[PDB]
């Protein structure tokens, strides 16, 4: 305890101060020690919880040991060059006053060196020769902290402000500058509503190039965070418990498919797991593998919660276009949010650029159709209306027979332009052997053998 | 006091700062007590700068701020003698005449912006709140107060824009550098003004007697022989306020250029990415080879 | 080839206040630190010099002797344009009895004059020729031939500083007082005011969209 | 053209401003006062010898007021109390009598034939100067020699464009 600095500091100033009340005069000696324990300026900031970051710390310490020796050095400048040299009986005075000194000491260690004002003291010199040399080699000393400052001050993300009053989506599982790209280009497409939601992202790796370049074109609605899905701990600064679904994405060009969406649905238990009641929303890119989510005690797809399985749509889509051709680009155009165009030429995508346009829909259909057969009321929809009827639900018939009447509260499934569009059809009022599998929905037959069929 | 000069710029900073402020509270606070918008400001970017349309403003107001800059270096280039000289000739009608196309140009940015508080505290709107109004206090006392008129070098900035307008700068490389280089002779000319403001002028505590006679030239040259690291100190700073101000810039220009040490990826890495044109002579005729070539 | 390109269309507004927040907000906290800055320099800077003045006692003093000393002074003339061209005259010494100090002491203008002549009591603005300075002289001590002993006067005088120099005026007007508890106050002042100012406006900003 | 703008004409307007009248002698005196001046020996002497002191005074024909002459402004600058200063020289009779000869041309001249001289109210009233301190090197140098720097400049530009542009349309002739 005795040989601690603090301890010291208070040595070199106490004593003098009970010896200067006997003349009342006041000697400054040592009294500029005080500034050596500005040091602990980090622990208070730390108390007051300002100062909370692990990186930022260390450059509040690296920044008070520069301001505290510099303070204090130029305080030895200042008591040794004022009061002149023993071996001239004193009579070598520079007249030099603290804030020279603090100049001086500041001009030297940054290598400039005017010569306005300089130490002419002998004691003086040898000081300065010590200064410099201990100046330059505490600089090269922490010319190593890169580390700290241009390594990990660009650390960015860890916080989360909620905005109340809107809502969210969250974003998880594997993000590049190409599959965010197909994304963002239709969820922030300009013909929906003003349905401000998308304000998250969530992945453990930073982000890359262009990626941030694609963040800060759209500004106001990314706030990238990293952090890793596992964590309740991140969860919870994400507030997810706030957030009104889950959209999880997996990489279709992986190096081995049935490890990807394995993985995948252990991201599903930990969100799950941290709160029961969100919507998720995935993607599998295996067939057998979306089994696996309905054991998961509290995903229920009656709520909303649904797998998207690349390889049953991409095998399926193009399946159906061997009874039909072009059906793949059909189906694939109703999804993608698209404006109209207008083409002046007669070429063959003037037409084709009217069709695009065409999103599908579905609304409540109103109270007058009740109790008509279903193709009276899709004649009624196109000719009357100008909106085209798919399927209803019943649970979900499409294209019904005319023997089929609809009843109230049904949905009607449709094909037109806008979104904005549609509220028509709930507004109208009158105005004017084994053969089969065992739920006989697919052909079977008895077992071949692979020797029957090359 | 300074007869009210510097008073006329602050003012009618913070005074238009306090309309904003007073204005979107009561604006909001009046719902809980109980246009040319878009037809002029599409005119102040397409006249402007992104279609290029009629003649770009942006091009004008580079060439005046330079006028500017010029009629500053005549002006702090004589002893100040105030009382007379010929300014009663060009010099200061013509600096009046670049004033009032300034006012005008802020007029049109002033209904542009939306959200009127952020355009308030853009720098190149404070670089005309300290260069419009002591101007208009001038012509009262015909007399040319040499106070932030070198604030006009702030915005030269702005030279890679018309460069990438002429599509002379196209490269996407090479305007990093133009913008590196124009930071820095900007701010070394700035901050050469304010040496040479606070140096000539001398410190309140020694009732200003203490003048060191400092022309902007030489205030130009010091801050070149000090940044450099040489430091001759055949010309230095007096004042106190001015060794304040140095020890101010010294720590500002090592920190600066130590994080602007890390550009060798622009200047060493990317400046020898040459081929990207191959000019066609006609007359002649050629092969292409291609595929995998040691 | 490239069909119609694409579609203007775009409709934002910052949400409310962002960047605007910030600025204003950091901008405040920068006028109350360089505000409490301004106020710790212009302190020790402005107090230093200011209490030597301020030290200097006041007092009621009187004419002792007038006299001639002879030697001819050096001083600088200028021409309205860097003339160091130098001319001279005659010191005057004016001798005061201090009603408090009751010690002989010379007179002084002011402590410009005191340090740049300690010998003499007055000196001239200098002029070209020999005689315009000492008529300049002249002129000043008539004032005081005229009027020796009759009528005491207020003067300046430190005796912690010197017994033997008396001032007819003091070194610094009321500026310190007046400027240096000011500028930097009312930068801190209007800070603070800016701060309160917006966080009333984004804490109100809320609890008005909130209303619907 | 940019650098020798404000750096010449910043000093060539103080020489510009100063005007013209047509003076009078008004008195000459011997003043006493032997100043100090310093006299070369061809090679690095710093030694030095004196002078008296003379002073002409004029009444100007515009301004009416008591003034002294002056040569020029170098020797208004280096002794502002006389009227002239002789070549310096080692002995101190050289140096009076090259004052005596140029008083002697004053002294027999006294009031008699007017004559041209330059003045500036905007600085001192009470100095007038015989001759001008800078010569037309100012305008017949700094507006040309950069000029014709520019105008060379555009000339190589102009004709190697020229020549440029017709090599590829006389290759073509063929
Ligand atoms: C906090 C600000 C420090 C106080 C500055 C006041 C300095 C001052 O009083 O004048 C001093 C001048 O001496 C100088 O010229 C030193 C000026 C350099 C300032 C050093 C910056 C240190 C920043 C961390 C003393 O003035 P003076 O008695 O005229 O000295 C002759
Ligand atoms: C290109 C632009 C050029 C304009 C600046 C160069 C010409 C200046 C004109 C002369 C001038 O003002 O000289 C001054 C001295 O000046 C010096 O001795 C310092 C010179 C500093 C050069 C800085 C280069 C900056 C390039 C950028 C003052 O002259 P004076 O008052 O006669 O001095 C006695
Ligand atoms: C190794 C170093 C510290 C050798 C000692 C240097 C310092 C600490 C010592 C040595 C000589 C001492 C000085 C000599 C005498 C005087 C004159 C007096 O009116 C003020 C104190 C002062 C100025 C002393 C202060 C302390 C001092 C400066
Ligand atoms: C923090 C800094 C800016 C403190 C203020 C310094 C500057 C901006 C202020 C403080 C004192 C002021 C100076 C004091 C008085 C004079 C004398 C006058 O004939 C010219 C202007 C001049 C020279 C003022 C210019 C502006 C000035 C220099
Ligand atoms: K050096
Ligand atoms: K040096």
């Amino acid at each position: 305890f005795w040989l601690e600095v603090n301890s010291v500091v208070d040595f070199f100033t106490v004593p003098p101060v009970f010896v200067s009340v006997y003349l009342n005069r006041s000697w400054l000696g040592l009294r500029f020690l005080r500034a050596l324990r500005l040091i602990q300026f980090s622990e208070i900031l730390q108390f007051l919880n300002i100062l909370k970051t692990s990186n930022s710390i260390k450059l509040v310490n690296l920044l008070s040991i520069f301001i505290s020796t510099w303070l204090t050095a130029a305080g030895f400048i200042h008591l040794v060059e004022n009061s002149g040299d023993p071996w001239e009986n004193f009579q070598n005075n520079q007249a030099l006053t603290y804030w020279e000194c603090v100049y001086l000491l500041m001009v030297t260690m940054s290598t400039v060196g005017y010569g306005d004002v300089y130490a002419k003291t002998t004691l003086g010199r040898l000081f300065m020769v010590f200064f410099i040399l201990g100046g330059l080699a505490m600089f090269a000393s922490y010319v190593p902290e890169i580390i700290e400052l241009i390594g990990n001050r660009k650390k960015y993300g860890g916080s989360y402000s909620a905005v109340s009053g809107r809502k969210h989506i969250v974003v998880c599982g594997h993000i590049t500058l190409e599959s965010v790209s197909n994304f963002l280009k239709d969820f922030l497409h300009k013909d929906r509503d003003d349905v401000n939601v998308e304000i998250v992202f969530l992945h453990n790796i930073s982000p890359n190039l262009e990626l941030e370049a694609l963040f800060k074109r759209h500004f106001t609605q990314v706030e990238f965070y990293q952090g890793s899905v596992l964590n309740p701990h991140d969860l919870a600064r994400v507030k997810i418990e706030s957030a009104d679904a889950c959209l999880i994405l997996a990489n279709k060009y992986c190096a081995d498919p049935d490890a990807e969406d394995a993985s995948n649905i252990m991201r599903v238990i930990s969100i799950k797991n941290y709160h029961p009641k969100i919507r998720i929303i995935t993607q599998m890119l295996q067939y057998h593998n979306k089994a696996h989510l309905l054991n998961i005690p509290s995903w229920n797809w009656k709520e909303g919660d649904d797998a998207i399985c690349l390889a049953e749509l991409k095998l399926g889509f193009i399946a159906q276009s061997c009874l039909a051709q072009g059906l793949s680009t059909m189906l694939a155009n109703l999804f993608s949010m698209r404006s109209f165009i207008k083409i002046e030429e007669d070429t063959w995508q003037k037409y084709y650029l009217e069709g695009v346009s065409n999103e599908m829909y579905t609304e409540y259909l109103s109270s007058a159709f009740v109790g008509l057969s279903f193709p009276t009321v899709c004649e009624l929809c196109f000719v009357k209306l100008k909106l085209l009827m798919i399927a209803i639900e019943s649970r979900i018939l499409i294209n019904p027979g005319n023997h089929l009447k609809i009843q109230e509260g049904t949905l009607g499934f449709f094909i037109a332009s806008d979104a904005k569009e549609v509220k028509r059809a709930f507004f109208y009022c009158k105005a004017c052997v084994k053969k089969y599998d065992s739920t006989g929905m697919f052909h079977w037959c008895a077992p071949k053998e692979i020797e029957k069929v090359i | 006091m300074w007869w009210a000069f510097l008073a006329s710029s602050m003012v009618t900073f913070f005074g238009g700062l306090f309309i904003i402020l007073l204005w979107r509270t009561l604006k909001y606070l009046w719902t809980v007590c109980c246009w040319m918008t878009s037809v002029k400001d599409w005119a102040g970017v397409m006249i402007s700068a992104q279609t290029l349309t009629g003649r770009v403003l942006v091009v004008l107001v580079f060439a005046l701020s330079i006028g500017a800059l010029v009629i500053y270096f005549i002006d702090s280039s004589n002893p100040i003698e105030s009382c007379q000289n010929f300014y009663k000739d060009f010099t200061l009608q013509i600096d009046m005449a670049f004033n009032v196309f300034f006012l005008l140009y802020f007029g049109l940015r002033f209904i542009a912006a939306n959200d009127k508080l952020w355009f308030w505290l853009e720098v190149n709107s404070v670089v005309d709140f300290f260069t419009v109004p002591p101007v208009f206090v001038s012509v009262y006392l015909n007399r040319s107060w040499l106070g932030l008129r070198f604030l006009r070098a702030l915005r030269l900035i702005q030279f890679s824009e018309i460069l990438q307008f002429l599509n002379i700068l196209k490269t996407s490389n090479s305007i990093k550098l133009v913008n590196l280089l124009s930071i820095f002779i900007s701010t070394w000319l700035t901050a050469a003004g304010f040496i040479h403001l606070v140096e000539n002028s001398g410190d309140p505590w020694e009732n200003f007697q203490n003048n060191q006679a400092l022309t902007y030239w030489e205030c130009v040259y010091l801050l070149m022989v000090t940044m450099s690291t040489v430091g001759y100190g055949d010309v230095y700073a007096k004042t106190t306020l001015g060794r304040l101000f140095m020890v101010f810039f010294i720590l500002g220009g090592l920190a600066m250029f130590a994080s602007y040490v890390p550009e060798i990826i622009e200047l060493i890495g990317n400046r020898k990415k040459y081929g990207g044109s191959y000019s066609a002579v006609s007359g002649r005729k050629h092969i292409v080879v291609c595929g995998h070539i040691t | 080839k490239i069909r119609d390109h694409d579609l203007l269309d775009k409709r934002k507004t910052v949400t409310a206040l962002k960047a605007g927040e910030d600025k204003s907000i950091r901008l405040g906290l920068f006028l109350i630190i360089s505000g409490v800055v301004s106020l710790f320099i212009f302190g020790f800077c402005w107090l230093s010099p200011a209490l030597q003045d301020l030290q200097a006692t006041e007092a009621n003093c009187t004419v002792l002797s007038v006299q001639q000393i002879g030697e001819v002074f050096e001083c600088t003339f200028t021409c309205g344009a860097d003339c160091r061209g130098t001319s001279q005259y005659p010191c005057v010494q004016v001798y005061v009895n201090n009603s408090e100090s009751n010690s002989r002491a010379l007179l002084h203008s002011d402590e410009h004059q005191l340090l740049t002549n300690p010998k003499c009591s007055y000196i001239p603005p200098c002029k070209r020729e020999n005689q315009k300075n000492l008529e300049s002289v002249m002129n000043w001590q008539q004032y005081w031939k005229d009027e020796i002993g009759s009528q005491p006067f207020t003067c300046y005088f430190n005796q912690h500083q010197r017994p033997d120099d008396v001032l007819l005026h003091r070194t610094h007007d009321e500026i310190v007082l007046l400027h240096c508890f000011l500028w930097p106050l009312v930068t801190f002042v209007v800070g603070v005011l800016i701060v309160v100012l917006t966080i009333c406006a984004k804490s109100l900003a809320v609890k008005a969209e909130a209303m619907k």
